[PDB]
């Protein structure tokens, strides 16, 4: 019974914790998604065509 | 333990469309509502009639669910109540047994080590033997 | 031309290069768009093949190799001593200052010595304007630390007549501190000179060798002596002593410098004399002295580049002849000839040339010759007459412990003294694991010259001291099969007083004050009390087993324990703290007390 | 920064012979170099370019070449050389051979991309070690003290209880914040869960990462398994000032995989057929441990091995001995006498002992109680020896007690529980319980003042 | 083993080179 | 004695395996979120490939970008029916530049036989003129590419700096 | 579709027009076809390791691929069959043949066809219902005890076009159809599998049940877990069949696997004239045991490649039965004889010599066959559990376990049942020493 007892609270204890870092995560997400997100586009979209630079001649 | 990506998913979108496979043949009329509630999760994807890319697709995006250890317990509690169900064919048993017999199971640590599946087994030891019996006093 | 080619190939340390028309074997060159250093190895026409000295991971099919026209060089000059350098001279103190990584970069160019430094130099005084000169020269003396004046002198292949040498005063590598002319054509030099390490630095005579190299040890110093300028291995299994040893002999002997070259060796080892070398001091004119003042490492640890290992070894040697031809009396310690022969075996093995034994190169041998060779003591070169010398302590780590190894088979063929040490003395901690039967020296002939001046009563004592030991690994295959009883006690006393030269001579514990060093006047005085034991304790049964008074080793045991405890008490003395003619007059008192004692059996 | 080119990917395999694919037509190949191969069934392989010579490119394929075929093959060079991702949240994590993740949790968002090769470890930086740490075991801390910083591994015949030792080691282990990374190459999956299991067990996951490389798993994974499991020993101690302990389980899993390769590959083989280079690449994995300057961070390592045949000569163990700072050997002769852990003093060393220990670290005593339990232990062994061929009647009362010390000390000294932790104090007063057994005029290897501080309590 | 392996390579090496020189 | 150590063991079992799923959930969460980011940039993308303006700027540069990694005298471009007319000037205008920075010619085809997929967001794969080797500059490949390789910066963002991380070795 | 000889010599052969081939692929040589694997590419070229005598073969024959790896032919109709280490059919090659010689190239297809099996249709399918691999899609009568549990193949997946009513059928028939990304996969009884590759698991679960073998030493002391990775001395002066029938007459496994690793000609046809003859009580009927196992039996003089793999078509075997949820017993009866096999191809494959002239693979070639052992959920939807215990015994030359293939399995097996002369000679049944022999499940087994 004292096992069960404590059994019965622990699974809510991190489950709660879980939902506390994921808003953490969700708050440093959305405080950057659109910096990251122009970020990663601008480079994506420079494309700098270069030759190798072994090549000869 | 471990599988292929693909083979893992292949095996959630399964378990999904057998444990739905199972409720329909357990009761066709939708009497078990308690023990459909623990099930319309996943019930909900095969009730739709979603093609198997479809399924697969919302198993990798996580929208069914899709932990294999939690769809094989699942689907085992579902199935060794349908072996029940099935395995007393000439008498189809009451509707509040069937719901007591699967809190039982839920509440039971893991049905394979279970004496429920040790008896289970033995019937079935025991009624194969009887389906192509020729006549002979033993058999009788 | 072309001043650099172009890579063709790579295969671990191994690169192959294109537009090499006009190369040269052993040539540098500098690999990658990062200047992996390597040289040549092969020619296979307008091909190159290459040997890497650092990791070629990343290199590509047509990356540079740019050709340098220079073989493998070391500068030799002020900033050498307290350095620690990589397998191809880099020192790693400037590279970590450089960078702040706790990692070598690949392709590092640090200047091998820092000429950003002010060296205090004064000229020899005898050379001016219009002084005829030649290699090996003294032309100046650099006050590079307190230890050692360095002696600079004109680099072997120059010669000629003084057009200016430099006042006092203070100078780096970029100063022409002298110019000579020679057939018309000037030369400028500074106090940093370059040599291919490949090639010997001639000398004017190669001397006999008679002056010992006293090591820190008991064993090593009383029955296997080395001399300076002699040749040595220090072959052993995993566990042995052998780097401790290696290490003894550079905390504590008459060497006036040490090179130190942590070839293929766990990196661990070379933190340590980092660690510890700055800390132990030395002294002298009454002044103490950290002993890292007078020692240089060249590291190359087992995971740094295989290739460098053979590149360490060359530098190694090649700082030794330097400081050998300044007339210092160099040691050199090499912690493994069988690592480096295993970067003879990688290269061979990317190569595809035909091994020998065990994979070796056919030529391991003709290496190892041409390394040990490079020892002795010699008349420099050049007009102040000086004997330095070159000491080559090579600490073979033959696989699976076993002595029939290549590596250890050429050692042993090449070297004038083997300690070979044994994993069953390291099992039952008896340190220094020097097996004292498959062990030698052949230099004892020529250093019996310096005992019989300086120490007149050691001759003696060695040899009666080497004969007990025989006598009881004799005993001891009898022993074995019929137990300790049926000895005569003559041979009791022989295997009893063997044991007391094991344990409380040939032992020696390193880590602790009293064994960490062991003057010669300690271990002959010793020898003295041990061998003075055995020659009355044997003396007293001959006297005395013609009667029914038989005096027995039990009978001199039961009256003597107290001398028994004396005697192996002796290791305990410290000459830190207990001055000479107290230890001596310690010892002087147990050699009365056993006469007394022995009296008192008659 | 990023590699901006776009990667090339070639058909063009001109052969497959063991376990290599030798693409030709490659423009500029880089040596050491990763391509993903994608087979005609789909199936992704991943490998690494052994040699380059003008436009071929030799791959060797993680994985192996069953299916690889000469038309419908594409090989996907990367550019690069290998980098393993790492980042922190690798604690608590178990990852296959190839560092793939398998405990359902997503790929290693990294904090950065590491050569798995790692980077020698400058000599002038490296610090020397000398910080102990308490294992629990008293045949360890007692008589071959750890370091911080220290590599040395449990030797072990086949059979042998040594995954037992190695998780005690994992459960006890402190100085007299902390984490594992554990490896196993070639593990059978009966281990692999005993070891999964104890770190659950322990709650130790929090700070342990798992790399396991199954028997069954592709043989070549080994040779990655033990370096990616230093790169992110590596990332925790050097860049995150972590104290780390790695464990690598069956470096002669990892040997046999050198093995295997070198003979596909063809090198010149060294002893028992083993590649000519083994020294240098155990020297690879060994020698990325120990502190180094202005870090507070550290690597331990506590390496583990089967010896083939118990050999000691064998050159797994051989130059496994060589680089590593003494060994920790487990013995048949104490295992079948039930005497857990079956650790033998007697063939044990550990190189940093004669440093991690004496004031501020450990009891002054410390060095000399070890190295008289080394004597009486020897002499015991060696009485033995005789008593094998003349019996105890020929043995002296001096001589039958180093026999009985012998019977005694293993009874006690060795012999510990599974789950029993000794601090090294407790374990120098068994220590001189022990040592009271003889007379104390016999103690050859203590000085006077220790015993005059120590031999009477 | 190694030394006629190697060996036997070498001449397979040699006869392909040989046969592609009559090109 | 021992049944109360198996209530015990059975305590730290689930008390245990509660903490795991956390860590996991977590991490899952942490990696979705990330996943999300490449999936609205992958959107982003998807907008940008719209205008033709900076379309043709893109095609412009992959084509050529295409043709320096290649360095063959004959090369197949393959793209989507829509790209055709915008690849056939981007095509156009990487031959002369090609020309330029290779100092030789060049021969190249588009791929009009065998389009790329109307799933491909845009952008072109290039081939050898016997196809055994080919470039892909895809715009998908190319996001997968840099994002893959930026995720440090990406992770470094959307959950900030490790605090423990004092060290760059 | 196929190549064409370009050269032979010995068993090797290489062959042109080899483009389209891969890496170990299956290939069929000369006029008569016969057996042998792709060794290496070289570019339109391959390279094949014949397994059969290559006499007669000549340039210009025709080379004629299989789409497949070496691969076990998997389905109902195994039991009672006898299979060479390739997974020919011993008995059916006799009948057909009417000669006491296997001819060289035999084509005979592994599973017989035209036999109409009793096939049961899954009751639960439809047209449309979702299927993974591994899915039980119907039963199939063969014999009495095995009900053979026909199930889609591990990579198979879908939707259910069509599957076949309540019949007889035989091994070719299309029983299933099915659908995945707009492609359609036909598919029969019979089923291939690469025989070098592991059958995946839903996972494999710790062994904890014992493997009763109704002997009192070796169920008391020394017990084996159904799972369970064992080895036994296997040599003439300690009785080995005492073990190896009272496994076969009454052990609670309900398939058995017979491999012949590489066995003397008389020591082969004495394991093939005594199973038919053995029988086990089932519901108090009494049947020969043939019904529950198949004999994948090897002469000395079979071919090289055929022993060594007949240690992996053994367990291949043992995996489709363990995925259908039984317990197989996998006997190996001289793990030694397949690793002498293991040897001679390592030998014509030219490759460096390891310990005492094995291959350095050999401790990994054991080690990756043991693992394959165990209990398991199998693989779809009826979440069944299933197991294969590796009962391999091993041949140490004097009774040395230095032997590298004696010592390697020793160092994985984690039970020994040490038989030994000395109790034998005694007539001791079952001769097992106690003090050689050990279990490492017995801390398994406490619960
Ligand atoms: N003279 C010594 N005095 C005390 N301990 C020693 C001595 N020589 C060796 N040992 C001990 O033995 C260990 C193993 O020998 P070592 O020289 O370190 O190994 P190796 O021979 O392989 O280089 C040493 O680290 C030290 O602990």
């Amino acid at each position: 019974a004292a096992a069960l007892g404590s059994h019965g609270s622990c699974s809510s204890e991190v489950e709660k914790e879980t939902q506390e870092k994921m808003t953490i995560l969700q708050n440093y997400f959305e405080q950057n998604r659109d910096e990251v997100l122009d970020n990663l586009l601008a480079f994506v979209c420079d494309i700098r065509p270069e030759i190798h630079e072994n090549y000869r001649i | 333990g471990g599988l292929t990506s693909e083979q893992y998913h292949s095996q959630v979108v399964g378990k999904i469309g057998y444990i739905a496979r199972c409720m329909q043949t357990i009761d066709p009329e939708n009497n078990l509502k308690k023990i459909r509630e623990d099930y319309q999760d996943v019930l909900i994807w095969a009730e739709k009639n979603y093609r198997f890319e479809e399924i697969l697709e919302a198993s990798k995006s996580g929208k069914c669910p899709n932990d294999l250890d939690a769809l094989s317990r699942r689907s085992l509690i579902l199935q060794e109540l349908l072996r029940l169900v099935s395995s007393i064919s000439p008498f189809k048993m009451k509707l509040d047994l069937i719901e007591s017999q699967y809190e039982k199971m839920k509440q039971h640590v893991n049905l394979w080590k279970s004496d429920y599946h040790v008896k289970l087994n033995q019937l079935n030891q025991l009624t194969d033997y009887l389906k192509n019996a020729a006549p002979t006093p033993k058999n009788n | 031309e072309s001043t650099f080619g172009y890579v063709h190939g790579v295969s671990g340390p191994v690169v192959t290069a294109c537009d090499m028309a006009g190369a040269a074997m052993y040539e540098l060159v500098r690999v990658g768009h990062s200047e992996l250093v390597g040289e040549i190895i092969r020619l296979e026409g307008d091909m190159a093949t290459i040997q890497v000295y650092e990791e070629t991971s990343g290199v590509s099919v047509g990356d540079p190799v740019l050709r340098t026209g220079k073989p493998l060089s070391v500068e030799l000059g002020p900033g050498i001593m307290g350095a620690i350098f990589d397998g191809i001279q880099r020192p790693l103190s400037d590279i970590s200052s450089q960078t702040q990584s706790i990692y070598i970069p690949r392709g590092v160019n640090v200047s091998a010595l820092s000429r950003d430094i002010k060296w205090e130099f004064i000229p020899s005084k005898n050379l001016r304007v219009g002084s005829h000169i030649t290699g090996g020269d003294i032309y100046g003396i650099v006050n590079e630390n307190s230890l050692i004046k360095h002696k600079i002198m004109l680099p072997p292949r120059s010669r000629g007549s003084v057009t200016y040498i430099a006042p006092p005063g203070n100078y780096d590598a970029s100063d022409v501190v002298l110019e000579l002319e020679f057939e018309g054509v000037k030369e400028k030099l500074s106090m940093v000179q370059v040599w291919p390490v490949r090639q010997v630095r001639p000398v004017t005579e190669k001397l006999p060798a008679n002056h010992p190299l006293l090591t820190g040890q008991r064993v090593l110093d009383a029955l296997f002596p080395c001399v300076q300028g002699g040749t040595t291995a220090i072959p052993g299994a995993f566990g042995c002593g052998k780097t401790v040893i290696s290490q003894s002999l550079s905390k504590y002997s008459n060497s006036d410098v040490i090179i130190y070259v942590g070839c293929g060796e766990r990196g661990n080892e070379m933190s340590e004399v980092l660690r510890d070398f700055p800390e132990l001091t030395m002294e002298v004119d009454g002044k103490v002295e950290s002993i890292m003042k007078r020692t240089a490492l060249v590291a190359n640890t087992s995971n740094m580049p295989v290739a460098a290992r053979e590149a360490s070894i060359y530098t190694g040697i090649t700082l030794s002849e330097y400081f050998r031809d300044m007339g210092y009396h160099v040691s050199m310690m090499a912690d493994s000839t069988s690592r480096w022969a295993e970067a003879l075996r990688e290269i061979s093995g990317r190569l595809a040339e035909m091994p020998a034994d065990s994979g070796y190169p056919a030529y391991l041998g003709a290496r190892l010759a041409s390394f040990y060779e490079r020892a002795g003591r010699v008349k420099c070169l050049g007009n102040p007459e000086r004997e330095g010398s070159v000491s080559i302590v090579g600490a073979v780590s033959p696989p699976g412990g076993d002595f029939s190894d290549p590596v250890t088979s050429a050692t042993l063929g090449i070297v004038q003294v083997f300690w070979g040490l044994d994993k069953k003395l390291a099992q039952r901690k008896h340190f220094p694991s020097v097996n004292w039967l498959i062990s030698y020296s052949k230099y004892m002939r020529a250093l019996d010259e310096y005992y019989d001046k300086h120490f007149t009563e050691f001759v003696p004592l060695r040899t009666k001291a080497k004969e007990i030991l025989q006598e009881e690994e004799d005993l001891a295959e009898i022993v074995q099969l019929v137990g300790k009883a049926s000895l005569a006690e003559t041979d009791k006393i022989t295997l009893e007083v063997a044991k007391l030269i094991k344990d409380d001579f040939l032992q020696q514990n390193g880590y602790t004050p009293y064994d960490r060093f062991c003057p010669f006047y300690k271990t002959v005085g010793m020898l003295s009390n041990m061998i003075s034991f055995y020659d009355m304790a044997r003396r007293a049964v001959e006297t005395t087993a013609q009667s029914d008074n038989k005096i027995t080793w039990s009978i001199i045991r039961e009256h003597m324990g107290e001398i028994l405890y004396k005697l192996s008490s002796m290791k305990f003395k410290d000459p830190v703290k207990d001055g000479e003619a107290k230890i001596k007059a310690d010892y002087a008192q147990l050699l009365e007390d056993m006469q007394n004692a022995f009296r008192s059996l008659e | 920064n990023y590699l901006s080119q776009p990667r090339l990917t070639y058909k063009t395999v001109s052969g497959v012979n063991g376990p290599l694919v030798i693409l030709d037509h490659v423009k500029f190949p880089r040596y050491a170099e990763i391509v993903h191969l994608t087979l005609p069934d789909g199936t992704k392989r991943s490998g690494q370019v052994l040699e380059v010579s003008g436009s071929k490119a030799v791959v060797q394929v993680f994985e192996g070449t069953s299916g690889i075929d000469a038309k419908k093959t594409s090989c996907e060079f990367t550019g690069d050389i290998l980098r393993t991702p790492v980042s922190e949240d690798m604690l608590g994590r178990v990852f296959n051979g190839s560092g793939k993740p398998i405990d359902r949790g997503p790929v290693v968002l990294a904090e950065d991309f590491l050569d798995i090769m790692g980077q020698p470890i400058n000599p002038q930086c490296r610090i020397y070690p000398e910080e102990m740490i308490q294992t629990g075991i008293s045949a360890i801390d007692g008589m071959n003290s750890i370091a911080r910083g220290q590599k040395i591994p449990i030797f072990s015949a086949a059979g042998l209880p040594h995954n037992e030792i190695a998780a005690q080691i994992c459960r006890q282990a402190g100085l007299v914040n902390f984490a594992i990374v554990f490896a196993a190459m070639g593990v059978n999956m009966e281990t692999a869960r005993f070891f999964k299991s104890d770190f659950e067990e322990n709650g130790s996951m929090d700070n342990v990462c798992l790399f396991l490389n199954l028997a069954n798993d592709p043989t070549i994974e080994r040779i990655i398994t033990p370096r990616l499991a230093l790169t992110t020993a590596e990332f925790l101690a050097y860049q995150c000032e972590k104290h780390v302990l790695v464990i690598l389980t069956d470096m002669s899993s990892y040997a046999e995989a050198l093995r295997e390769v070198s003979a596909a590959r063809e090198e010149v083989p060294g002893r028992r057929g083993f590649p000519g280079y083994m020294y240098t690449d155990l020297a690879t994995i060994y020698e990325r441990a120990g502190r180094v300057e202005g870090r507070n961070g550290s690597i331990t390592q506590i390496p583990i091995l089967t010896m083939p045949n118990d050999d000691i000569t064998h050159p797994i163990p051989d130059l496994t001995g060589y680089i590593t700072e003494g060994q920790i050997y487990v013995d048949r002769q104490l295992h079948n006498r039930q005497i857990y852990p079956p650790i033998n003093v007697l063939p044990s060393l550990s190189r940093l002992m004669k440093s991690a220990i004496g004031e501020g670290m450990t009891r002054k005593d410390h060095a000399d109680v070890s190295n008289q339990l080394y004597a009486c232990y020897a002499i015991g062994k060696d009485v033995q020896a005789m008593k094998a061929v003349v019996g105890e009647e020929a043995l002296t009362s001096d001589d039958l007690l180093y026999l009985e010390f012998l019977q005694k000390f293993e009874k006690n000294f060795i012999t510990q529980g599974p789950y029993e932790n000794r601090t090294v104090y407790e374990t120098l007063d068994i220590g001189w319980q022990l040592l009271r057994i003889f007379p104390k005029e016999m103690l050859k290897r203590i000085p006077q003042s220790t015993l005059s501080e120590f031999y009477p309590r | 083993f190694y030394r006629l392996k190697k060996i036997q390579e070498k001449k397979k090496i040699i006869k392909e080179k040989s046969e592609k020189d009559l090109e | 004695e021992k049944k109360e150590k198996q209530i015990e063991q059975q305590k730290k079992i689930q008390m245990s395996n509660l903490m795991n799923q956390a860590r996991l959930k977590v991490l899952r969460a942490r990696d979705d979120l990330i996943t999300d980011l490449l999936n609205e940039a992958k959107q982003r993308l998807s907008k940008v490939v719209k205008d033709t303006t900076r379309y043709q700027v893109l095609l412009d540069g992959l084509v050529l970008q295409g043709l320096y990694q290649l360095l063959e005298p004959r090369m197949i471009v393959r793209c989507r029916k829509q790209d055709f007319p915008l690849v056939k000037a981007a095509v156009q205008k990487a031959i002369p530049m090609y020309k330029i920075a290779t100092k030789k010619d060049v021969d190249v085809q588009i791929d009009l036989e065998a389009y790329l997929p109307e799933d491909i967001a845009g952008g072109v794969e290039i081939y050898n003129g016997d196809r055994k080797i080919k470039v892909s500059n895809t715009l998908e490949s190319r996001l997968d590419l840099i994002a893959q390789q930026m995720m440090p910066e990406v992770r470094g963002a959307l959950f900030g700096a490790n605090a423990n991380r004092k060290f760059l070795d």
